[PDB]
Formats: C-alpha cells, sequence, structure tokens
C-alpha cells in the first residue's frame, strides 16, 4: 500500500521540478564572468595585498 | 702506492661514518613525526656518539697513519680520552637501545604508562656520565698508563677495569634482552600458524621464523665481531706478544662499528622515507 | 497502475532531459577563454595552531575574520585568535565523536554535533563567562555531518538518515523536515541572504531547499560516487560539490545544469573540502592525498597547491574579508595561509 | 598603548591557563584504548555491555589492571553501506559478537553475520585493525545440537564432510558432536578472515557466552597480544 504512495509522491516532485523557466547558459555564464570582474580588486588572494596592511604578517 | 691506497680507504671509511650518522641527525630534526616517539631519543644519542667517534678521532689517528709518527705531540694524552669516552658512550647506548626494544615489546601496557619522555633523559645521562667518568678522570691522573709517539700500553688494572665497564656488562646485558625477544618472536610466529594451518585444514611460516633469526643475527654479529677482537687483545697486552700493526688494524675495525650504526638502527620504513625525502626529494 | 506510473516518471525524466539540453547552447569554457589567465598564486603558511591531540574533522571562521572554532575526534571544540595564535576557549564534549561544528554570526554561539545524533548549541559569551550547552537538539535518527546557524535562533542541520532539517533553539523543536535524498547527507552551504540552501548526499545528487517553504526546487545530478562537499559562488546563483570521484564542478541554478568539471590525470582521490574566494575567481579543495589545490573557476586551469600538511586534508574555509585561508588535517594541525 | 599591552597580557594568560589543562588531557588520552563493538542486535552484544559496565552512540568506559578501556556500540538507527566506519580507523580492535545458534533461524541470520565479518575485514579504512570475534551463545547451540529438528547440513551442506581439527580443546563434559559444530562456525569465520589476511592485522577467536566474567579479561588479553605484535613488527621481526 506504500509503494503506490511512494510513486504517487515522486511523479509529484518530479512535476513540480519540470514547470520551471530555465534561461540559456551563454546569459548564465556571463553573468559569473561579470562578477568577478567587478570584484577582482577586493580579492587579496587573488591580487597579492603588500605586508603593511596584511594582518598576518 | 700501497699509502695512497691505505689513505683513500681511510678518507672513504671517515667520510662514510660522517654522512650516515648527520643523515641521521638531519632527518630526526626536520620531521617531528621522528622525534616524537622517546624510543627515537636513544637512536639520535647513537648518532651523536658516532659523529663524535667520526669527528674527535678517526682523523688524527688517520693522519698518525699516513705520516708514519706523531705530529700533535700533547694531543696524545686528549685523544686517548676522547676516543675512549666516544666508543664507551656508542656502546652504552647500544646497550641502552636494547634495553627499550625488550621493555616495549615484553611489556607493551607498562611501557606505556612508565616510558615518559623524562626516563629517556635520565638512561642517557647515566650513559654519557659513565662514559665521561672512566675516560677523563683516570687518564688525566696518569692512571692508565703502566707505573713502569702515540703508542702507550695500559695498565694492567685499568685495562681490565675499563675493559669490563665499557663492554662485558654492556654485551651480557644485550645477550639477554635479545635472546628473551627471540623467545617471545616464536611463541607469537607458532599461535600465528596455529591459525592458518586450521584455516587450511578447514578448506580440505618458514619465511617467518628466517626473519627474526637474521635480524638478530645482524644486531648481534656485527657488534661482537666489530668490537671483539679488540677488547680480547685489550686485556692479553698488558699481560704480555703481538705488535702494534695488528692491534691499529683492530682498533681501526673497532671504529667501523659507528658507521654502519645508521644502517642497523635507523634503517625503518619512516627513516628510510625522510633519507630519501632529504636526497631528491624521492 | 505500477507501469502507469512507472510511464509517467520515465515521461518527466525525459522532458526535463530535453529540456536541459535545449537550455544548453555554449560551454562555460568557450564564453571564458579570451580572458587573461589568472597565472600562479603563491601562498605561504602563515599561522599553525597546535593543541589538538586527535584528528581534526571541522573548522568554521567567524565573521569578524580573526576568531575560528575547530573541532576535534578527542572531545574539544576550541577557539582560535588566528592573529595571535592564542587560545581564547577550550571546550570538552559530550561524545567524543564530533565531525561537524558551526560558528554564530552573532559570535555568541558555537554548535557541534557527530555519532550522538545531537547538535549542541554553546553559550559563548555569558554574565558568567564560562562556557556552557545552551540547548540540545534530538531527533535525528542518523550521525550529525553538518549544520549551519541562520540566526541566534535557527540552524538546518543535515543528517546521515537522508534527512535535512531546520530547528528553533528557544524551544528546541524542529519547524521544517526535508525529505527527498535517498542517501546519507554529506554536507550544507547556504545561500549569502539565509533564504535557500543546497545540501550533497551519498545518492550523488545535490538538491536546492526552500527555508521559508519547505519544498525542494531543483535536483542537480553529474557526479558518479558520493558527494562529500558543497559551496555556493559569492554571487549566490551558483554552487559547487566535491565528491569522491575526483572531481569538482560548478552547477547554475538559473541554468538548471553543470557548467564547468575541475578534474586532472594525476588525481584519484576524492575531495573531503571545497570552497570559494571573496571574488569567486579561486576555487580551493581539500584532497586525501594530504594537500589542497587551488583552481580556476573560469578556466578549470590549476593556478597552485597548498603542501604541508602530514596526513589527509579534512577541512578548509576562507575568511569573510578574503585575507587567509585556513586548512585543518588528520594530522591535528590548523595552518592558516595567505599570499 | 597601554590598552594593546593589557589585553595582550589578559589574552596570554588565558591561553597559558588553556594549555595547562590540556597537558594533563593529553597524559590521559594516551593511556586509553578505544575498541569499537560491531554485532547484530539477535546476537548477544547488549548483555555483554551490561557486564562490561557493572539515542545516538553508546559509550562505555572500563579500566583492567591500571589500563583504561573505551567502548562504543554503533547500533544506533543504521544500515548498510557504512560511511561513518572511518571514524574508527585508529582503534586497538573491532569486537565482533555473533550469536552462534542462529544458523537455523531465518537469508540465514548465520550467513548474514559472515557476510558483514566479510565486509568489516575487507574494509579499505580497517587494513590494520585486528578482530576479536566472539561466538556468543554456546549453551544455547549446544541444546540445538543435542535434540531438535535443526540439522546443520539442511543449512550448511560443507558440514556433512568436516572434521573436527586435531588442535581442540573441547570440555570435558560436553558431547564430541557439540564440539564439531563449534570448530565448523569457528573455521568457517577463519577461512574468510585468513583468505585475506595482510599480516598488519589478525583476528582471535573465543567460545563465549553473554554471562560471562571472562569477556573482559578475553579484551584485555587480546589487547595486549595486538600490542606486542604491532611492536615486534615494527623492529623487523614480524
Ligand atoms: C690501547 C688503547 C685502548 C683504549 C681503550 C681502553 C679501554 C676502553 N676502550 C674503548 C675504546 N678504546 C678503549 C683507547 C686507546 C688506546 C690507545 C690506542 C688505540 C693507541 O693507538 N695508542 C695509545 O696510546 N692508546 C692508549
Amino acid at each position: 500500500t506504500a509503494s503506490i504512495a511512494q510513486a504517487r509522491k515522486l511523479v509529484e516532485q518530479l512535476k513540480m521540478e519540470a514547470n520551471i523557466d530555465r534561461i540559456k547558459v551563454s546569459k548564465a555564464a556571463a553573468d559569473l564572468m561579470a562578477y568577478c570582474e567587478a570584484h577582482a580588486k577586493e580579492d587579496p588572494l587573488l591580487t597579492p595585498v603588500p605586508a603593511s596592511e596584511n594582518p598576518f604578517r | 702506492s700501497v699509502r695512497i691506497l691505505t689513505a683513500c680507504f681511510l678518507s672513504l671509511l671517515i667520510l662514510s661514518t660522517l654522512l650516515g650518522n648527520t643523515l641521521v641527525c638531519a632527518a630526526v630534526i626536520r620531521f617531528r613525526h621522528l622525534r616524537s616517539k622517546v624510543t627515537n631519543f636513544f637512536v639520535i644519542s647513537l648518532a651523536v656518539s658516532d659523529l663524535l667517534v667520526a669527528v674527535l678521532v678517526m682523523p688524527w689517528k688517520a693522519v698518525a697513519e699516513i705520516a708514519g709518527f706523531w705530529p700533535f705531540g700533547s694531543f696524545c694524552n686528549i685523544w686517548v680520552a676522547f676516543d675512549i669516552m666516544c666508543s664507551t658512550a656508542s656502546i652504552l647506548n647500544l646497550c641502552v637501545i636494547s634495553v627499550d626494544r625488550y621493555w616495549a615489546i615484553s611489556s607493551p601496557f607498562r611501557y606505556e604508562r612508565k616510558m615518559t619522555p623524562k626516563a629517556a633523559f635520565i638512561l642517557i645521562s647515566v650513559a654519557w656520565t659513565l662514559s665521561v667518568l672512566i675516560s677523563f678522570i683516570p687518564v688525566q691522573l696518569s692512571w692508565h698508563k703502566a707505573k713502569p709517539n702515540c703508542d702507550s700500553s695500559l695498565s694492567r688494572t685499568y685495562a681490565i677495569s675499563s675493559s669490563v665497564i665499557s663492554f662485558y656488562i654492556p654485551v651480557a646485558i644485550m645477550i639477554v634482552t635479545y635472546t628473551r625477544i627471540y623467545r617471545i618472536a616464536q611463541k607469537q610466529i607458532r599461535r600465528i600458524a596455529a591459525l592458518e594451518r586450521a584455516a587450511v585444514h578447514a578448506k580440505n611460516s618458514f619465511k617467518r621464523e628466517t626473519k627474526v633469526l637474521k635480524t638478530l643475527s645482524v644486531i648481534m654479529g656485527v657488534f661482537v665481531c666489530c668490537w671483539l677482537p679488540f677488547f680480547i687483545l685489550n686485556c692479553i697486552l698488558p699481560f704480555c706478544c703481538i705488535d702494534s700493526n695488528t692491534f691499529d688494524v683492530f682498533v681501526w675495525f673497532g671504529w667501523a662499528n659507528s658507521s654502519l650504526n645508521p644502517i642497523i638502527y635507523a634503517f625503518n620504513a619512516d627513516f628510510r622515507k625522510a633519507f630519501s625525502t632529504l636526497l631528491g626529494c624521492y | 497502475e505500477l507501469d502507469q506510473l512507472r510511464q509517467e516518471a520515465e515521461q518527466l525524466k525525459n522532458q526535463i532531459r530535453d529540456a536541459r539540453k535545449a537550455c544548453a547552447d555554449a560551454t562555460l569554457s568557450q564564453i571564458t577563454n579570451n580572458i587573461d589567465p589568472v597565472g600562479r598564486i603563491q601562498m605561504r603558511t602563515r599561522r599553525t595552531l597546535r593543541g589538538h591531540l586527535a584528528k581534526i574533522y571541522a573548522m568554521h571562521w567567524g565573521t569578524d575574520s580573526r576568531l575560528l572554532v575547530s573541532a576535534s575526534q578527542d572531545g574539544k571544540l576550541i577557539i582560535w585568535d588566528s592573529y595571535t595564535t592564542n587560545k581564547v576557549h577550550a571546550i570538552p564534549l559530550r561524545s567524543s565523536w564530533v565531525m561537524t561544528c558551526a560558528y554564530a554570526p552573532s559570535g555568541n554561539y558555537v554548535a557541534c554535533g557527530g555519532l550522538d545524533n545531537i547538535c549542541s548549541i554553546y553559550n559563548l559569551k555569558t554574565r558568567e563567562g564560562n562556557v556552557r550547552v545552551s540547548r540540545e537538539l534530538a531527533g535525528h535518527t542518523g550521525y550529525l555531518s553538518c549544520c549551519r546557524f541562520l540566526d541566534d535562533n535557527q540552524i538546518v542541520t543535515s543528517s546521515g538518515d537522508t534527512t535535512c532539517a531546520l530547528w528553533d533553539i528557544e524551544t528546541g523543536q524542529q519547524t521544517t523536515t526535508f525529505t527527498g535524498h535517498t542517501g546519507d547527507v554529506m554536507s550544507l552551504s547556504l545561500a549569502p541572504d539565509t533564504r535557500l540552501f543546497v545540501s550533497g548526499a551519498c545518492d550523488a545528487s545535490a538538491k536546492l531547499w526552500d527555508v521559508r517553504e519547505g519544498m525542494c526546487r531543483q535536483t542537480f545530478t553529474g557526479h558518479e560516487s558520493d558527494i562529500n562537499a558543497i559551496c555556493f559562488f559569492p554571487n549566490g546563483n551558483a554552487f559547487a560539490t566535491g565528491s569522491d570521484d575526483a572531481t569538482c564542478r560548478l552547477f547554475d541554478l538559473r541554468a538548471d545544469q553543470e557548467l564547468m568539471t575541475y578534474s586532472h590525470d594525476n588525481i584519484i582521490c576524492g575531495i573531503t573540502s571545497v570552497s570559494f574566494s571573496k571574488s569567486g575567481r579561486l576555487l580551493l579543495a581539500g584532497y586525501d592525498d594530504f594537500n589542497c589545490n587551488v583552481w580556476d573557476a573560469l578556466k578549470a586551469d590549476r593556478a597552485g597547491v597548498l603542501a604541508g600538511h602530514d596526513n589527509r586534508v579534512s577541512c578548509l574555509g576562507v575568511t569573510d574579508d578574503g585575507m587567509a585561508v585556513a586548512t585543518g588535517s588528520w594530522d591535528s594541525f590548523l595552518k592558516i595561509w595567505n599570499g | 598603548t597601554e590598552d594593546q599591552r593589557n589585553e595582550e597580557k589578559a589574552q596570554r594568560e588565558a591561553n597559558k591557563k588553556i594549555e595547562k589543562q590540556l597537558q594533563k588531557d593529553k597524559q590521559v588520552y594516551r593511556a586509553t584504548h578505544r575498541l569499537l563493538l560491531l554485532g547484530a542486535g539477535e546476537s548477544g552484544k547488549s548483555t555483554i555491555v551490561k557486564q562490561m559496565r557493572i539515542s545516538g552512540i553508546f559509550e562505555t568506559k572500563f579500566q583492567v589492571d591500571k589500563v583504561n578501556f573505551h567502548m562504543f556500540d554503533v547500533g544506533a538507527q543504521r544500515d548498510e553501506r557504512r560511511k561513518w566506519i572511518q571514524c574508527f580507523n585508529d582503534v586497538t580492535a573491532i569486537i565482533f559478537v555473533v550469536a552462534s545458534s542462529s544458523y537455523n533461524m531465518v537469508t540465514n541470520r548465520l550467513q548474514e553475520a559472515l557476510n558483514l565479518f566479510k565486509s568489516i575485514w575487507n574494509n579499505r579504512w580497517l587494513r590494520t585493525i585486528s578482530v576479536i570475534l566472539f561466538l556468543n551463545k554456546q549453551d544455547l547451540l549446544a541444546e540445538k545440537v543435542l535434540a531438535g529438528k535443526s540439522k546443520i547440513e539442511d543449512y550448511f551442506p560443507e558440514f556433512a564432510r568436516y572434521t573436527t581439527p586435531e588442535d581442540a580443546t573441547p570440555e570435558p563434559g560436553e558431547d564430541p558432536r557439540v564440539t564439531r559444530a563449534k570448530y565448523f562456525i569457528r573455521d568457517e569465520f577463519l577461512r574468510i578472515s585468513t583468505a585475506s589476511g595482510d599480516g598488519r592485522h589478525y583476528c582471535y577467536p573465543h567460545f563465549t557466552c553473554s554471562v560471562d566474567t571472562e569477556n573482559i579479561r578475553r579484551v584485555f588479553n587480546d589487547c595486549r597480544d595486538i600490542i606486542q605484535r604491532m611492536h615486534l613488527r615494527q623492529y623487523e621481526l614480524l
């Protein structure tokens, strides 16, 4: 009596996961590039910071 | 040109001793997973004693061999004390290593609660104090020489007294400790083989018993063959007909034990790994 | 009956896969091709913290980027001052099998949990001064594997009983239960706005959860083995995963599919931890082979390697200001990196 | 200025006070042996824990001859594919408890125990961990073998050709029929044990009962043997 319930619950979950709207990958990849470009000046691990203001020296 | 060949051999021996004991000393400093164990507190002491043998003892006698006389004059009376101290320390370190291994293997639970890093220090201090006591106090008192170049003859009393404390007592302890380790190692092999035989009979060794004899034979025969001819003649000569050349050969055999000590005692899985890391990062 | 529902599920899966294929137009590598490579990353151990007796399983930075807590399988929860290497607290635990810890964003609480199936909350700043257990959250039927504070009163925990839960610390009762995973849930990662969170499980699937709604929104696949680590991109629209099959992947929430794969031919050990940087350009990941590999999140080129741990690297964190990187290991040492 | 000096002094005092406490705990940690206890709910595992003492993990502390032991039960809402099994890769031993009288009870319970033992034995995280094997419920097995309708050959066909090994030390009053079954089951476990034995871990079978005062001494002696063999192996003598 539980197999039918689990199958119907799985179908119900899969129905909800298929009703979303998906954007193109090209636009999605273009937004991660935009984020890194605008914050590359405040990434101390990427751009080395002089030891004057480094608190670990 | 046999002189050149002898000089090359002696230089190779000194360089081998220096390199081996420096590599043993270098690895323990670099890696703190070797310094953690109290059992390695005794290997580094042995390496230090072998290093002092290589530095303060071997080169000057090697030079005196090549030249044919003693070019230092007033250093003979201090060189003898350094020789005695640095050889006695090595032998006592070997004895302490054997006792440590025996106590670890025979009483594994009392070893873990009592072998604190403050007992290894006491043992090492006792060994080096015994080394210092018999080497400098008697020598800088004219007690080693018989009352009747650097070719002195030891007193009939001092030669016997120092040969016992420095060789005979340490070599008996090593024999008793390494034979109880042999008995333990053979009981364990019999129990494992019994279970394997039971499994085989359900389905219906020799190398292990050879491995234990190989290691013990390598440990003991090297030490005995290196130091026994020297200490046999060290007691016969004061009583007095063998010349000094054969005695020099046996003296040099005694010091060659310090070259193989890194191979015998600091050549396990992790010491070898540290040596590979220090040599080419392999 | 059963055949009809099986066919319906097959049709739904085929529709989802067809939609994902249709939305796939160009790859991340193709777009990120003219970008100047970062180059090489030089990072040196700036600190080394000692005091734990056994393997270290977790660590967590504070929001001030100075304090951090770490967990060891010796029953200790030690709080460090990363600047001065001093120890601020040392909290003994009732159970010796802790596998996760967390730092409250306010800084007044630390969490804990493990094989005892209990999440323990500790009061750090109190008028007495001592550190005592405030609450104990029971209700999971499997080991606690991760826990992340939302505020001083809410916390999300993941468990090996294939279930994540949201709790109310004041009342000690569950508020929402997140079901749908078939294998043990291993990791959690809260969104920057604490509105969503992702979890990785042993069924090689990740899921995106709605905290206020309680339902699963998106399900991501692609890994072949258990997922051990998961992390959000700083933007909040992407996340990264680490697995036992010696690979890392980047997924996009809006595109609803994988974008990049971070792997190498000479890597066969699994990933234990994963993290990002302040800009999101670098992808730091811990490995079973005792070191940490710094990646390039846009080009999949290994920018550097962090080495110096004697044993397996188990945990890995990056400060909120981007200043430093801390790693713990099974050799019981915390090493802070910078460069 | 002065405020920074005062703060640093207070922080150093607190750090020193903490480090003083961390020094005794290091001494206590090194004196304790961790033991992982496995088995099934059908086996007499629960009674053994009660004897040692006299819902997440269950932990128990007991001490023998000034040696501290610390044992863990993982029978807390678990399943197969043990992911938590890597937390115990540096324990002294694993205590595997089996109900020997469950051969007829139903696949077979004994076959399930054998499969679990083979799974644990070949685990990658347990390649240096020895197993102390308890073959529990021996009185029930003796009663079943003596009188009843349960024939081992019906469930295990290999029992029709088994022969008692010569290294058998049966109790003086036991029926020789009972001893054959005991050693057949023990050899069935030992075949798995020695078919993949690496030389770094071993198995220590025992014929036990759920209510025994000798189980603690069995664990103590087997742990002593494990530590001794590890010492012997680290010196290239074994
Ligand atoms: C004969 C001797 C014996 C010992 C000794 C005595 C007791 C314990 N020992 C342990 C190691 N060496 C010793 C030391 C140095 C000498 C010696 C040598 C080699 C030489 O060429 N010229 C000398 O005049 N002497 C004195």
